[PDB]
RNA sequence: UAGGAUGGGGUGUGAUAGGUGGCACGGAGAAUGGAUUCUCAGGGAUGGGUUCGAUUCUCAUAGUCCUAGGCUCCGAGCUCG
């Protein structure tokens, strides 16, 4: 992965975050895209000159071509997007025993940010990543999404999140088939509890080992792992 | 260039004869003997040319005047009878085209032989249940091999049918193969499936007799005719029936066709009707 | 005017086929000669009879004649309404006495063209008749030979040089220009007029060619002095193109003869048909006698100024390249004869088989082929050898003394010296027209032997008079060499008719040696005879002829020590046999067993078979099969039925043939 | 049996909503035919009898449904089941390198909001109707049918935002089937293969043959009749929940 | 309907199988009880009257089922429908730091998933000789594979592989009979005898899916949502 | 990092097994080769020298596996990765109207006890050593990794029985992971599909160029070095456990 | 064995002793609201030949369909010439 140019959405925390500082640490370059009011600036400062804070919010196509025109003004190319930015929320669908519904600005507001807003850097990116010269595997890029095993099997009030995430998971199939006559990858992880065994919460580090693994490995594409530890 | 001045005289003469001349069809034209042939070769170069630019003119002329998906073009109907093709490949009934006749054959047989080659394996790609195409005794410096790659480019190394230069004697058990000829004494009364069929991909317009019927009692395979006048009735055409007809007709009574069904890939300008 | 004309030359003068041309031409086509088997040797080299127009005939001579019969029934069999005969004018009454032994002229006409009348012409060919009288109504001192001259062809259009003066090309507004400048005409005033060969390839007058018949010395001088040959030869004048001359080979070395071929120019062609010739004309027939010589060798005996000798087939191109073509040449090689027979599936072990297992009088099958001449077998005959010096010749077909000649070779004369007698026993076209050639060259053949000239003795029907008689008082004089027996005068229950009679018949046993003569009335038609010959040695011969199971011929041959029986068709058509008078194979092996004969054969098989008949187990050892030049002897009887297994195989193919053709005509049936 | 239900039909003017609608009223049920104002249901609601009745209500939006919710239970005075058929289908590729073109987001937003949020939206309200009822011996107060496709599970080229709707149905088909199971409320999805709807009978004759042959067994395209007997089916049973049932003949999509 | 049609089910002496049997019956079919000698299977031919009647056959066996194909064939001249219900189950946990042992694995995993297949290729070959009706179809096959071939509890090892393999042999099997029109599809049946399925809901749901005539290749969970 | 451990490959004579052996012994890991002792194992043991040995042993047979895990224990003193690449197929139709024929029951209860019933043995009888180990930092006593090629989801026409056998590995593959976590063994298996094994070379190399041509990306056949790396991948990983992974470059199967 | 009828090698059909016109459908290869562009196959039985130009004009070979039969010459009137 060294000297590889990486755009992490919602690299500010968490997965994406954690995705960051490793492949970085690991030699490769990367551009934290999220929103500009989040924190990411400290940590693109960490990281050194490698790394870039592009803001955008992802659910605007200008933010999100110009944080890529920025990637392209620094690096001159995009090899890696990993998309991990999102928001939850529990709540029921309806509530027979206190007349409760789950009101529906809640519901389009998780499936804005969720959803439509990873095919909307997908969308993007892919254009960014058409201009690479191929690989001498034929690769032209990497597109890495995060749809939690909620997608497969929900919890009570996880509705709105569920659908978001089998959204995700029903869309990565089509994706790489759209963009494999173009040489792009695309797969899908399917993270649990991330903050019978292993029975802890899981570290945002095996998230990003498993990113580089599927990076590196030429034959994954268009695949839902579920990384869970099995509950 | 003796003979590019030739053809300009007889072109001068105002004979049917091309525009033009490519330095291969010439050479091919110097492949005969006869100034008839030559006469006949030139025809047809003329007659080519005389269609293609008549076709270029109508071209011209028609140029004055919620969707679920996208249009589904001509290649997602190939990639899925190419999946089709490989699986007869593994579990269909054999089908031999039995190659060798390459030396019988006159330039104009020999490419007439590959379009029909040609057109049977595409019906045979559309079916519903293909058979296992067989090219056997299939010379690769052969005519026939540069005609097939020629005609079919790169597409050749990807068609899902077995080329080989092996005879059909040393694949199938020499009891299940029957060589089909309409010369022959016995005639077919049920289509079994348990048999391998062996075609001849021979064409001569009905021209020399016995070919195959000497190729089959040579050895000591079994041999079959198609029961074509006692479940049809007859008239004026040969009975030796082109290519994509026997493999038309040997696909109907493979999906359990009844003969009145099967015969109707016979041109009906050869029989009246059904008896 | 036909575009192409060419000669072909379908027999070659040959002892045993006479000789003959052919005409092509695309609109019409001629034939020149009608001797004895040329209706064989035209079928047999796939020569079509469809069109022929016209059929001309250069010498009144039953060795020019012969084959006539037999070309006229075909040609009313092929559907032709008019056929035109030329030559001279007796031909007329030749037609009348041809319709004794046949009908008269049942559906197709006949027409004469004489050398009195005027000359015919064609789209492609003028005719000219010549007639030439001998030095020193019949008239045996004429020979008609002919000149034929082509049509003129308009030259070629010159289209390359045409466009220089810009005469329009690729249109059919030419069409009536080229027609124009064709026929002489100067195409008009486009502009400025253009005429004729400045345009336009000039005429070619017409080859032409001339057929000429020498049969003898005595013609030499009125040839050379006949004033209508002269208008052609010395002239420019389109200079004939080539000379057929058939003449004896003693006729061409005349000085006087050979510096008259010279006159007519450097490049005028010679062909010559003359006695010469050395080429075999019946390839299948020489081909199924070696083959079957591997049987049995003596069973199947093996068969026997510028120029241009004739051959079979042999071709003169006439509109195009005047060239000579030697691309139709008959070749015989009997060593490709003997490997089809080795290589046959199941015929090398069965000879080899045949061979580990194991004199007068001796009977000779000439022929044994039905009512039409066919590929392989000849109309019927047989020859009887009954001592050294005697033989006897049991029925005479169309072209039996060729078949002869070529068993016998050189022999031929000799042997037709030991010719005593000949047996006719019903009138028909395939029973008796032989007899005139045999005649011929049984004179010929005493002449050479040096043997006095006797008459021969002919024992036949009333009826045959009247044939012979006709056609020796108008045609050619016959009856000086025969001395006529009727046939009944031989009966059972016979009378003395006449004591001259008597001395003949008496004369007859004692030159032939045989002990007694007998004939019967067989049930085929009006006075159709048998026959039973007893030798002193004690062995009897008995023919039937034409019949079906008859009782009087049942009484008569009993213990029989050889009997030769028709077996026109099988055991599936016996009505068929009923109705056409003709017995079946059960029949006739049902009449041996009741005969009780020593040993059976069969002939007079039908033109619907090839080559043999249907062998059904009903075959004992005493019934056989007869074929064209075999040799039986009376040692041999035991040895036939070995033979079986061999020719079954030999004629596996066309006894494989024949099953189909007999399933088709199920199948239509069936289909109907 | 079916006898006696009131059924709630969303997209019932045509294509599966209308043969379900025409099978209930059929078999002795009532129905809502519950489809957008400007669409031509009026002459189906005449069709099937005093039995249905037409609601024009566009199900993006909430006061459209809660208006013809009202007026169904105004109508008959219950709701027993709910099948959900109303959807569009936008065929784009995300972004094609050739010629440049990128998948607009207009299309995709307008995707999820008739077939995703629409479905949710008529699903939270109808449950909310149901909820209302006196349960059925077994504690069951209603069952609501949703209709998936097989591009929910493998998309082909193009279909991005559909298959993205429909995938996001069957993930959140388990989540609200468990939620309304506590007040006995049952929910199922279908998921049609290639059916003989007005979105697949507008394509020609050579693309319809093509598509039915795709078919292991029956080789042909779905007959809305046998949707409506599955729906059926679904109804009678007491035991299906929370599943979802692949309609589509054993057919795999080719990409 | 299903009234007419000849149903040969497997186990039918008891459980899932008998009350597919009683229902199909109920409803004008005929029904064949398939079940072992010692199952009591008699006394339920004997009260489905006349129409039902019991073959003893071991499905492990070939020689049991086609004798008891050949008896069904005597008696009703047709076989319409197929119905897996047999098996059985252990619960040995894989390892207990013990070893979990291998005779009961074979025994479990050839009862449920061999004798299935045997019954299946058996019934194919029955199957294969009806004439297609006006749709085409020739026959309809049915397979039980519980929903531990996708949930499988701590020492259901052995029972979810041999569900496991049922779920996934279902799709190839289809996909073989599809051309001779022969349909294959799966059932998961949850928890059986809020409260634990009624096996007469089983039946009803084989009946929905004989009578419509495009499932095919498919596996449905018959669980409530567990 | 895979420094140090101890790896157990069944199959690992050739194909899979031999390239995850090639990998691990490259990066320093022992491994024992247990295949049957008619195929080459010595031969690639000498070959890749002293960190490999081959262990003569048929998987069907418990005695032989039994040896074999002893001659192991013998030669490194621990098991901490156990990898099954055995397995063999069958080409056969469960049933053949046309040509009156139907799947023999030797060949398919061969092929199932050599590819399932030969997997749990290895399994349970490998995990009675593994149940041996110290536990490693973090719970985690050994990995256990399995194969079950994509037939299991999607398998083609005439390959029933090795379907049903790869649909049991897949099926059992959760419930071996709730047994075995009180212990601290990992269960995974992985799906590789179109590979650089034998199994696809009986196919005729037409077809295999075609099912190559037919991978969405990258249009080859898999490379058994990238099952190697993700054998690696998944024995590093701690979080990977009791799912199924297919590595097959996003191909569906086609019947 | 003979005579005729005729042969469109992807399928239906025309311009019919010579100039004119072919038309509609189908197939192979490579690319994009059911259409488009390029490319491949375009010898009106097979092989010779003629004409300024041949599908139609002629021959040879092969396939295919239909069809293939028999005595009066004159008066005595079973025999006579
Ligand atoms: N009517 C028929 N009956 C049986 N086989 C036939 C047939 N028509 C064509 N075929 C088969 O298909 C091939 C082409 S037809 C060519 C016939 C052959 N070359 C010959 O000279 O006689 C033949 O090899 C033949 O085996
Ligand atoms: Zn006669
Ligand atoms: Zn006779």
């Amino acid at each position: 992965v060294k000297g590889l140019v990486a755009v992490i959405t919602g690299g500010a925390s968490g997965l994406g975050l954690a995705t960051a500082e490793r492949l970085v640490g690991q030699g490769a370059s990367a551009v934290l895209l999220d929103l500009p009011n989040s924190g990411g600036e400290a940590q693109a400062k960490k990281l050194g000159n490698n790394c870039v804070f592009a803001p955008a919010d992802v659910t605007s196509e200008k933010d999100v071509q110009t944080a890529l025109a920025l990637a392209k003004g620094k690096f001159g190319r995009v090899d890696v997007a990993v998309n991990c930015a999102g928001i939850a929320v529990a709540s029921k669908t309806y509530n027979l025993k206190k007349g409760q519904t789950h009101t529906l600005e809640d519901f389009q507001r998780v499936l804005d940010v969720n959803l439509m807003g990873t095919f909307n850097v997908i969308r993007l990116v892919a254009g960014e990543m058409g201009q690479n010269e191929p690989d001498q595997g034929g690769q032209r890029g990497v597109i890495i999404n995060t749809a939690s095993v909620a997608a497969f099997e929900g919890q009570v009030g996880q509705a709105a999140y569920s659908a978001s995430k089998g959204g995700i998971v029903g869309m990565t199939l089509p994706i790489a088939r759209d963009l494999a006559p173009i040489g792009i990858r695309v797969m899908t992880i399917a993270p649990g509890l991330f903050g019978p065994f292993p029975s802890r919460l899981g570290d945002p580090a095996e998230y990003a080992h498993l990113v580089q693994a599927i990076i590196e490995n030429p034959f994954l594409n268009g695949e839902v792992i579920r990384l869970d530890g099995a509950i | 260039a003796a003979t590019r001045e030739f053809i300009e005289m007889w072109r001068l003469l105002g004979r049917e004869v091309p525009e033009h001349i490519t330095e291969e069809e010439l050479k091919t034209l110097m492949e005969c003997v006869s100034n008839t042939a030559k006469k006949k070769y030139l025809k047809y170069l003329y007659t080519k040319e005389k269609v293609k630019k008549a076709r270029q003119i109508k071209k011209e002329m028609k140029a004055a005047a919620n969707f679920l998906f996208l249009r589904l073009w001509d290649r997602n109907m190939d990639i899925a009878m190419g999946w089709k093709g490989a699986q007869a490949m593994q579990f269909g009934q054999p089908l031999v085209f039995d190659m060798a006749y390459e030396n019988y054959m006159k330039r104009k047989e020999l490419q007439n032989t590959v379009s029909q080659l040609l057109e049977s394996e595409g019906w045979n790609r559309r079916n519903v249940d293909p058979f296992h195409i067989y090219f056997c005794n299939l010379k690769i410096d052969g005519a026939l091999h540069r005609e097939l790659v020629k005609r079919y480019q790169e597409k050749w190394d990807k068609l899902l049918l077995t080329s080989t230069e092996k005879s059909h004697v040393d694949l199938f058990p020499k009891d299940s193969i029957i060589y089909l000829t309409a010369d022959s004494p016995n005639v077919m009364t049920t289509f079994r499936h348990d048999k391998v069929y062996v075609i001849g991909s021979f064409v001569d317009k009905s021209m020399q007799p016995g070919t195959s019927l000497a190729k089959a009692k040579r050895l000591n395979l079994a041999t079959e005719c198609l029961p074509l006048d006692k479940y049809l009735q007859w008239e004026i055409g040969n009975k030796n029936l082109t290519l994509d007809q026997m493999i038309r007709i040997l696909l109907c009574l493979k999906n359990n066709g009844n003969w009145q069904e099967a015969l109707q890939f016979v041109p009906k300008r050869k029989h009246t009707g059904f008896l | 005017g036909p575009n192409t004309v060419y000669l072909q030359v379908v027999a070659a003068g040959s002892r045993d086929s006479g000789a003959a041309l052919y005409v092509f031409s695309e609109f019409n086509r001629y034939l020149f000669n009608c001797g004895e088997g040329v209706q064989r040797l035209m079928q047999e080299h796939k020569l079509k009879v469809a069109r022929l127009d016209n059929i001309f005939l250069t010498r009144m001579h039953w060795s020019n004649v012969g084959g006539l019969s037999g070309m006229i029934l075909t040609l009313k069999e092929t559907g032709l309404p008019k056929c035109v005969l030329s030559g001279p004018p007796q031909l007329e009454k030749y037609l009348e006495a041809i319709k004794i032994f046949s009908g008269p002229l049942k559906g197709i006409e006949l027409a004469v063209r004489p050398h009195s009348a005027p000359e015919y012409e064609d789209e492609t060919m003028t005719v000219y008749q010549i007639p030439i009288h001998s030095e020193q109504v019949r008239d045996s001192s004429l020979v008609v030979a002919f000149i034929c001259k082509l049509h003129l062809k308009r030259g070629n259009f010159l289209v390359l040089k045409a466009k220089e003066m810009g005469l329009p090309v690729g249109t059919a507004a030419i069409a009536p220009i080229i027609a124009a400048v064709k026929d002489g005409k100067s195409i008009t005033h486009e502009g400025r007029e253009i005429l004729a060969e400045e345009l336009c390839t000039p005429p070619d007058p017409g080859a032409a060619f001339v057929v000429v018949e020498c049969p003898d010395e005595s013609f030499i001088q009125p040839i050379c002095e006949n004033a209508t040959f002269q208008r052609y030869q010395g002239k420019a004048d389109a200079p004939v193109a080539l000379v057929v001359h058939m003449a004896p080979a003693s006729v061409l070395v005349d000085s006087r003869y050979q510096q008259w071929m010279e006159r007519f120019g450097p490049d005028t062609q010679h062909l010559v048909l003359n006695e010469n010739c050395a080429s075999v004309h019946n390839l299948r027939s020489h081909k199924i006698q070696t083959q079957l010589n591997l049987i049995h060798p003596d069973i199947f005996p093996l068969l026997t100024v510028p120029m241009v000798q004739g051959e079979c087939l042999l071709k003169y191109q006439l509109r195009p390249r005047r060239e000579w073509q030697r691309d139709a040449i008959i070749t015989c090689n009997p060593e490709e004869f003997i490997v089809e027979a080795l290589q046959l599936p199941n015929f090398q072990q069965s000879v080899q088989e045949y061979r580990r297992s194991a004199q007068y009088p001796e009977i000779i099958f000439l022929g044994t082929g039905s009512a039409i001449p066919m590929k392989i077998r000849n109309v019927s005959a047989t020859l009887v050898n009954i001592s050294p010096d005697t033989s006897l010749l049991l029925d005479c077909g169309e072209g039996t003394f060729g078949q002869l000649c070529r068993h016998y070779g050189d022999q031929v004369d000799r042997v037709l010296g030991t010719l005593a007698a000949v047996f006719v026993s019903h009138l028909h076209a395939n029973h008796h027209t032989g007899l005139p050639s045999i005649l011929l060259q049984r004179e010929r053949a005493l002449a050479s032997l040096g043997k006095p000239l006797h008459p021969l003795l002919v024992v036949a029907p009333n009826q045959l008079k009247a044939w012979l008689q006709q056609y020796h008082n108008q045609c050619q004089e016959v009856l000086h060499h025969i001395s006529m027996i009727p046939a009944k005068c031989l009966q059972e229950g016979a009378e003395i008719s006449s004591p001259a009679v008597e001395r003949l018949i008496s004369s007859l046993l004692r030159t032939c040696d045989l002990e007694e003569f007998q004939t019967c009335l067989v049930r085929h038609c009006k006075h159709a005879f048998g026959c039973a010959l007893v030798h002193t040695s004690g062995w009897k011969v008995v023919y039937s002829g034409d019949t079906m199971p008859c009782e009087a011929l049942v009484r008569m041959g009993k213990d029989a020590t050889l009997l030769i029986h028709e077996a026109t068709l099988e055991d599936g058509l016996e009505e068929e046999a009923v109705e056409k008078t003709h017995s079946t194979t059960s029949q006739a092996i049902s009449v041996g067993m009741r005969m009780n004969a020593e040993f059976i054969m069969l002939n007079h098989f039908s033109q619907r078979y090839a080559k043999v008949p249907l062998f059904s187990p009903n075959f004992s050892e005493k019934v056989g099969v007869a074929f064209d030049h075999m040799k039986v002897c009376f040692g041999d009887f035991p040895t036939m039925p070995k033979l079986i297994p061999p020719l079954k195989a030999l004629f596996a193919g066309d006894i494989e043939e024949m099953e189909e053709r007999r399933e088709k005509r199920e199948l239509r049936q069936v289909r109907a």
